[PDB]
């Protein structure tokens, strides 16, 4: 297995990956659902993106922008079956976002002026659980989504050999919702570890949770 | 290495 280091400059994967993390990526030789995947950006392959592989080839992906919850129906290209997906109670996150924008780690009992407290919950997609963050005052403008020809707004059927990527910082992630699918050829590898974290956040070094 | 990932 070949391993490539990457730095995380954006908050698109909060709280799983924070700005200032240096990660290791294990290059492929296929990603499973829920994998944190680094890939070459389709519109501009000179740029590398990191998102969660939320949709696999053949998946019917539906996103409710109000509840900010996903519905997945696998192997459907009159669908056959539905993937077990669960959501935990929404609770305050450790983070406050200011409104341009920036992220701060504020104590849950404290408040930051000109800021909004982000919400946190656990999303389970079949076998894998991870956290997502949501901005309580934000909601996607479905009209800005990438619309798949033949499909309704906010529903996508993942073509064979391609993937649907979504960030964990749900309201702060330029992902498959806006720019479409990620082709197999574009996949770089799977994120495995945090080798180093600058603000030094040595407590972050280890596995990805 | 040390490239970025957005
Ligand atoms: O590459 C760096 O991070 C991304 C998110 C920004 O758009 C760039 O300007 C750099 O700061």
């Amino acid at each position: 297995f070949i391993y490539e280091p990457f730095q995380i400059p954006s908050g698109s994967m909060m709280p799983t990956l924070l700005i200032g993390d240096f990660i290791l990526v294990e290059k492929f030789a296929h990603p499973k659902r829920g994998d944190i995947v680094v890939f070459k950006y389709p519109e501009d392959p000179k740029l590398d993106y990191i998102k969660r592989a939320v949709g696999l080839p053949g998946d019917k992906v539906t996103y409710d922008p109000v509840s900010k919850e996903l519905t997945i129906q696998p192997g459907c290209s009159a669908c056959e079956n539905a993937l077990p997906v669960t959501y935990s109670n929404v609770e305050p996150s450790d983070f406050v976002q200011t409104f341009t924008s920036g992220f701060f780690e504020v104590p849950k009992n404290e408040t930051k002026e000109n800021g909004i407290r982000l919400s946190e919950r656990k999303e389970t997609l079949g076998d894998v659980t991870h956290r997502i963050l949501t901005v309580p005052i934000a909601q996607d403008q479905v009209g800005m989504y990438y619309q798949q020809p033949g499909q309704q707004l906010a529903t996508w059927i993942v073509p064979p050999g391609q993937y649907f990527m979504m960030g964990d910082n749900r309201d702060n992630s330029a992902d498959s919702r806006y720019w479409g699918f990620v082709p197999e050829a574009n996949l770089v590898g799977r994120a495995t570890a945090i080798w180093m974290s600058f603000d030094l956040r040595l407590s972050r070094i280890g596995g990805i949770h | 290495x040390x490239g970025x990932a957005y």
